[PDB]
């Protein structure tokens, strides 16, 4: 599967579920590797240029 | 609720015997601990289709399903395909300390876990919390005092 | 009755379950946790011979050997093998089709 | 002469598979003795949290107490430490892990092992060499444990290895209770009562379900905590006798202590132990694997080994190199011969390739890098480009 | 930079090796390769 | 042979529930075997030990 798409879907689902969350409760994503999948690509493409 | 040796002698060997013969199998391994659960992993050659491998493993395990003990058969054998590492961690915390850890775990299990599993690309969601339950802590001295 | 013998065999050989001292939830200040096991099974012929039954007619205690003979035999007595007119054991190998 | 130098350089220069990279996070694993409880593990995790709190680089640090990638229990913990962005960050993950390992090696009572993200996403959870040391001749678990202890000592003495450890659950002690059935009969206590009282003392019993805000939830009956922490509580359990006087378990039970492995691991149908290591600085993965196998050669008879994960892929990559080079050379030879319908031209074009190999090897010796897969790709590319220059002329 | 270095330095050096030294060598091979084929036939 | 065996297993899976409890506990065994005997391998005690 694709890490970036799965992470985006999970984040969207969490955002959806934030509305129904009781007061005094807070969501978080302390650890995620999807964000690093993009920056590296940029560097390579940048290098290509 | 059995020691690792019990499961190793009773279950693991029989499962691995048949599991050893799947197509495009790079290797296999087994682990048994004090938790009472035994996990047998099968690693296949790179480029192999996961779906075909899982169905082949299911065929081979159902071939050897009969001989296992009765209790484990009632519990059932779980076959799944998953990655070796965590993609992400989703957590719930109370900034004001209003809700305790048990309440947070119950809310995570009841609602969020199933919704996250619903999302596409989520192969497995491992929860580090347990849902609420009724617990009766019995004092043996009081029980014997009344003859119960 | 034979039901009594079967019951006594089941009780004396019980297969006690294991446990863990110090398992969670644990009392504050608990530093040592250790598994604990108990052997509730019989592993000798004489132990089974000495299984205790209670007489209905008199209430006296008898042993399993009193109303039975305990031996180490075979699970089944269905088949036998004769290799050249001599006792032995054997098995047959069937090749997979193709 | 140049061809000979190229052959020697390709033969004798160290080898690797992938280069290390910084992904802005690292993983710490805490393993404590078998008798360690949850509080003791929590204390070391809190020490780790305190030691990383002051460090500016860390942005988030989640600790999972009671679970590990290798084994589960009250003596295992895993934490994921995330670092700030590279530009704001003023330190590498490798130095962070080294500092953590140096600091946590004395103060804490358990082994803490801080490791970098794996070179490839799903080829393991660490960045190093993973080994399976197995019993191929039914030596037994104690023999395997003696062998792993000797291997750990030997690897510790070696300089090529930074830290070599074993991943799993340590061996632990156990208590067995022997029941005096004769005394039970003498006192009139019925054995099933003792069996039942022992069985239910230290286990959770699921009875039935009960509605909680519209969800089915389990009813669980268990003994109170204060009465199930020490063996004295277990032996304090009482059962009625024939004469109407309670007998405590201590009267009719004898405890005995033994030492056994808590966790059983098996690899390819053989009893096995999982070992891990990370090559020391200035040493390559291939050198570490060669030294490890040489050390294993010194281990007692009947003990074998097999490489797993990234190590196996590295072995396959370094085995196949010569065949791939030969086949690429043959392919270019045949293609050129077919295009230009002659034998002299393709052979003249082949002869140049060692010239490019010479440059490649001297450059990777000058900069100090290793013979990794990217270097193999570069070599096969220089083959084609040198053939391109030779063709352009001839 | 580690991956980029690994991918780049080897090809970089091998390219200069294939350029500066081949322009003088491949003609030398063409010479005496046809000599060898003449010797055979 | 393998395809036929897996088809047989799949087909019998449906009927497992309907059988008595004792048979279900004992289980149903599916195999592919030749009509007879490739060989007989035996153990003997020459000294009657």
């Amino acid at each position: 599967a694709n890490a970036v798409k799965t992470a985006e879907g999970v984040r969207a689902k969490i955002e959806e579920l934030k509305l129904n969350l009781p007061e005094g409760m807070e969501f978080s994503i302390p650890y995620d590797t999807a964000p690093f999948v993009k920056i590296s690509i940029e560097k390579v493409i940048h290098t290509l240029l | 609720g059995a020691t690792a040796k019990t499961i190793n002698d009773s279950v693991v060997t029989l499962i691995e015997r048949e599991l050893s013969g799947v197509k495009n199998l790079l290797y296999y391994s087994a682990t048994t601990d004090t938790s009472g659960t035994a996990e047998i992993t099968a690693t296949f050659k790179p480029g192999t289709d996961v779906e075909m491998a899982q169905v082949d493993v299911q065929n081979k395990i159902k071939a050897v399903e009969a001989r296992l003990p009765q209790v484990v058969r009632q519990q059932g054998l779980q076959v799944e395909a998953s990655s070796s590492g965590f993609l992400m961690l989703v957590g719930i915390n109370s900034p004001n300390n209003q809700y305790s850890e048990v309440d947070l775990s119950d809310y995570l299990v009841r609602n969020v876990v199933e919704e996250l599993k619903r999302v596409e690309g989520v192969g497995k969601v491992q929860s580090f919390g347990a849902e609420k339950a009724m617990r009766i802590w019995v004092d043996p001295n009081k029980l014997v005092s009344y003859g119960l | 009755s034979i039901s009594d013998v079967n019951n006594a065999i089941r009780e004396n050989n019980v297969e006690i379950a294991p446990g863990r001292l110090g398992d969670l939830p644990a009392e504050k200040g608990q530093l040592i946790t250790i598994p604990l096991s108990a052997q509730g099974q019989l592993s000798s012929l004489e132990q089974f011979k000495n299984i205790s039954l209670k007489s209905k007619t008199n209430g006296s205690v008898i042993k399993l050997s009193d109303v039975a003979n305990v031996e180490i035999g075979s699970q089944a007595y269905n088949f036998a093998i004769l290799e050249n007119g001599k006792p032995a054991t054997a098995a047959a190998i069937q090749l997979s089709p193709g | 002469v140049i061809t000979g130098i190229t052959f020697a350089g390709m033969k004798y220069w160290p080898t690797a598979f992938m280069p290390e990279e910084d992904q802005g996070w690292f993983m710490t694993s805490f393993q404590l003795p078998s008798d360690a409880t949850a509080e003791r593990t929590r204390n070391v995790v809190n020490q780790f949290e305190n030691n990383l709190k002051d460090n500016p680089d860390v942005k988030s640090n989640t600790a999972i107490l009671g679970w590990g990638f290798s084994g589960a229990g009250q003596n295992v913990a895993v934490a994921f430490t995330t670092l700030k962005d590279f530009k704001e960050r003023t330190s590498s993950a490798s130095k962070m892990t080294s500092d953590v390992n140096s600091s946590m090696a004395n103060s804490t009572e358990g082994e803490t092992m801080a490791v970098l993200p794996p070179a490839i996403d799903e080829l393991g959870t660490f960045s190093g060499f993973s080994l399976r040391l197995q019993d191929r001749a039914n030596l037994g678990m104690p023999a395997l444990l003696a062998a792993q202890d000797e291997l750990m000592a030997m690897a510790a003495k070696n300089k090529k290895f930074y830290m070599v450890w074993n991943e799993g659950l340590p061996q632990g002690d156990n208590i067995s209770l022997k029941i005096d059935r004769e005394k039970l009969s003498a006192l009139g206590v019925k054995f099933s009562d003792v069996s039942d009282i022992i069985s239910t003392s230290m286990g959770s019993m699921y009875i039935n379900d009960f509605p909680n805000q519209g969800r089915m939830q389990q009813v669980i009956v268990q003994v109170e905590a204060k009465s199930r922490m020490q063996l004295k509580d277990i032996l304090n359990l009482k059962v009625m006798g024939s004469s109407g006087q309670l007998v405590s378990l201590s009267e009719v039970v004898t405890p005995q202590w033994n030492k056994a492995p808590q966790q059983y691991n098996r690899y390819n149908g053989r009893p096995s132990l999982s070992i891990a290591g990370i090559p020391n600085f200035d040493t390559s993965s291939g050198e570490a694997m060669r030294e490890m196998e040489q050390l294993i050669a010194k281990l007692p008879k009947g003990i074998g080994y097999e490489w797993t994960g990234i190590s196996l892929q590295e072995k396959q990559s370094e085995s196949q190199m010569a065949f791939l080079l030969g086949l690429s050379m043959l392919v270019v030879f045949l293609v050129l011969a077919a295009l230009y319908e002659s034998w002299a031209i393709p052979l003249s074009v082949m002869l140049v390739v060692p010239l490019g190999i010479f440059g490649a090897i001297i450059a990777i010796m000058s900069r100090g890098l290793m013979n990794d897969v990217f270097f193999k790709i570069g070599l096969i590319t220089i083959i084609g480009l040198s053939a391109k220059n030779a063709i352009l002329i001839v | 930079s580690e991956t980029q270095h690994a991918l780049g330095t080897g090809v970089f050096g091998g390219m200069i090796s294939a350029t500066i030294l081949a322009i003088f060598f491949v003609p030398v091979f063409f010479i005496f390769i046809l000599g060898a084929v003449e010797k055979l036939f």
